[PDB]
RNA sequence: GAGCAAACCGGAUUAGAUACCCGGGUAGUCCACGCCCUAAACGAUGCGCGCUAGGUCUCUGGGUCUCCUGGGGGCCGAAGCUAAC
């Protein structure tokens, strides 16, 4: 089988600590990796060289990944999800809308291989969660509800 | 009394007198239902969940997987062994290592020591430079074994996990569920039945139960499918299970 | 002394399952357990059955949830993750016919309260009226 | 109106001290009736009600009483919450 997506690196930062004599720099990159088929997944390392910075953030992201249940090119259903203080919240829309979103929540729901939504943002526009923001959105989204609702319950 | 069980070994217990003023509370012995060790609660719950974990012993061992057992209090460790050796598999006495699991691509590393120490050991490279450094491996290969005495036996991340007391040894819990690898261990009422993947509501203290359920589950593997072999075992020479093999000094 | 029954109902539904508790035991009445009917014939609980505690009607309700998972934190996904008071007192929202929620996409209800027995997003749109919109579940 | 003590009187320290220190001293602090009404009047967290693990210490009533059931005070903590604490 194969282990391979595209990579796209959504915002980097200087961190800059302090100590006797100067400061000191850490980086941090923050990566999306995805299929374009409904899988994709964050990741945010931090290194002294923002290129490890990304190539970590490029291992944590494959390792955090959620198969995105897409319907033709959208979201089967709405969501919105409370972060920090950041809100995403994404709606599904017709063929032919196009994406619709932050910069942010557009690098991760373009990689889950999305091509149609309607983006909700009320709050810390924060590159960082409004980014953790629109994953648990994608990973809430539902599979299979239909199934719950109506099959047994035997060993749980 | 000591139902043939005992044995006199000449055990004076002229310092074992109760003359330490034990005579002193009444209520010393506050008792409750928990007199000998041995609790089986709503059975109907306990006996059903039994089955569910001893079924899948039985599983993983004939799928070849692996199990090791962990095992972190006074009132286990050596008794892990035992059941280590006779059921060749990995197991954890001493302490564990933060990543035991979520790091073997490196905790390994130090096995690789281990055994790369086990090598000079035994060439004609003893004794090169200054005994200083010659006892910096020493002590090394002494220790390496001490914590590592166990994961030698570990190429690759095992398939479950045995822990005695999983509220004691939590950290392993942890580490193992978040790499998806079933669970398995002792609990009781002081414990996560939740976080437990396949309980056995045993005691996690008591030597005791510990040497009963811990026994089976290896016994259970070993006998996993079967054979004929009639002549059973043999009394006072069952040394193989390991007791206490060749000595140093 | 309750302030809104129903809501107290729905809420001894939404707290016991986040622990995940079997069932639990709430105040009876007409509406609540004509509420329950649906919530039941829908999914989100395996049942409600009349029951009596010290004297007092009560319904228990018996929760329903899913399997346990893999990896960390392995308690059961929810069957009713959400579950919304819509028409509070002193608050009365309904909605005519043309006004009836969607809900979740279809994934989930609306317990409507129609002059017609109590009715869901998709029947009382199907019967073709429209009232006191009671809640939301999903 | 004993003690204390704004203001104020002297003493001393200070580069200078209408201050910290020291010795006195008035309103005041006290009581009565009347007035003022403010406050870090703080738990800095309105009131009532229903629901959601425990453990530990403690005050107070009932109890088949070192255990369970009610009211109140603290501690630690499930889920959950919170920008974090
Ligand atoms: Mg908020
Ligand atoms: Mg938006
Ligand atoms: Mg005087
Ligand atoms: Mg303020
Ligand atoms: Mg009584
Ligand atoms: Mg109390
Ligand atoms: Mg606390
Ligand atoms: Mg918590």
């Amino acid at each position: 089988p194969e282990t391979d997506f595209e990579e796209k690196m959504i915002l980097i930062r200087r961190t800059a600590r302090m100590q006797a004599g100067g400061r000191r720099f850490r980086f941090g990159a923050l990566v999306v990796v995805g299929d374009r088929q409904g899988r994709v997944g964050l990741g945010f390392g931090k290194a002294p060289e923002v290129p490890l910075a990304v190539q970590k953030a490029g291992y944590y992201a494959r390792r955090n990944m959620v198969e995105v249940p897409l319907q033709n090119g959208t979201i089967p259903h709405e969501i919105e999800v409370e972060f920090g203080a950041s809100k995403i919240v994404l709606k599904p829309a017709a063929p032919g809308t196009g994406v619709i979103a932050g910069a942010v929540p557009r690098a991760i729901l373009e990689l889950a291989g999305v091509t149609d939504i309607l983006t909700k943002e009320l709050g810390s526009r924060n590159p960082i969660n409004i980014a953790y923001a629109t994953m648990e959105a994608l990973r809430q989204l539902r599979t299979k509800a239909d199934v719950e609702r109506l099959r047994k319950g035997e060993a749980h | 009394p000591v139902e043939i069980t005992v044995k006199e070994l000449l055990e004076a217990g002229v310092h074992f007198g109760h003359e330490r003023k034990r005579w002193n509370p009444k209520f010393a012995r506050y008792i409750y239902a928990e007199r000998n060790g041995i609790h089986i609660i709503d059975l109907q719950k306990t006996m059903e969940e039994l089955e569910r974990t001893f079924r899948f012993i039985e599983d993983l061992a004939m799928r070849g997987g692996t199990i090791l057992f962990v095992g972190t209090k006074k009132q286990a460790q050596d008794i892990v062994r035992m059941e280590a050796e006779r059921a060749g598999m990995p197991y954890v006495n001493q302490r564990w290592l933060g990543g035991m699991l979520t790091n073997f691509k490196t905790i390994s590393q130090r096995v690789h020591r281990l055994e790369e120490l086990e090598a000079l050991f035994a060439s004609p490279e003893i004794e090169e430079r200054p005994k200083k450094e010659q006892v910096r491996l020493k002590h090394e290969l002494e220790r390496l074994q001490k914590y590592l005495s166990g994961f030698r036996l570990l190429k690759r991340l095992p398939d479950a996990i045995f822990v005695v007391d999983p509220t004691k040894e939590a950290i392993a819990v942890r580490e193992a569920r978040k790499l998806f690898i079933p669970v398995i261990a002792l609990a009781d009422t002081d414990s996560d039945p939740d976080l437990v993947d396949y309980i056995i509501p045993g005691n996690d203290d008591a030597i005791r139960s510990i040497q009963l359920i811990l026994s089976r589950a290896v016994d259970l593997i070993i006998q996993a499918r079967g054979g004929v072999v009639e002549p059973s075992p043999s009394y006072a020479l069952v040394q193989e299970a390991e007791a206490t093999e060749t000595p140093e000094g | 002394m309750l302030t809104d029954p129903i809501a107290d109902m729905l809420t001894r539904i939404r707290n016991a399952t986040r622990v995940y508790k079997e069932s639990t035991e709430v105040p009876a009445s007409r509406f609540k357990e004509e509420i329950l009917k649906i919530l039941a014939r829908e999914g989100f609980i395996k049942g409600y059955e009349r029951v009596e505690v010290d004297g007092k009607p009560y319904l228990r309700i018996h929760l329903k949830y899913g399997p346990r998972r893999q990896g960390p934190d392995p308690r059961p996904e929810q069957v009713i993750k959400h579950i919304r008071r819509i028409s509070r007192p002193g608050r009365r929202v309904y909605v005519g016919v043309k006004e009836i929620p969607r809900v979740r996409r279809g994934l989930g209800i609306a317990i409507l309260s129609t002059p017609k027995g109590v009715l869901t997003d998709r029947e009382a749109r199907k019967l073709g009226v429209g009232g006191e919109l009671i809640c939301e579940v999903w």
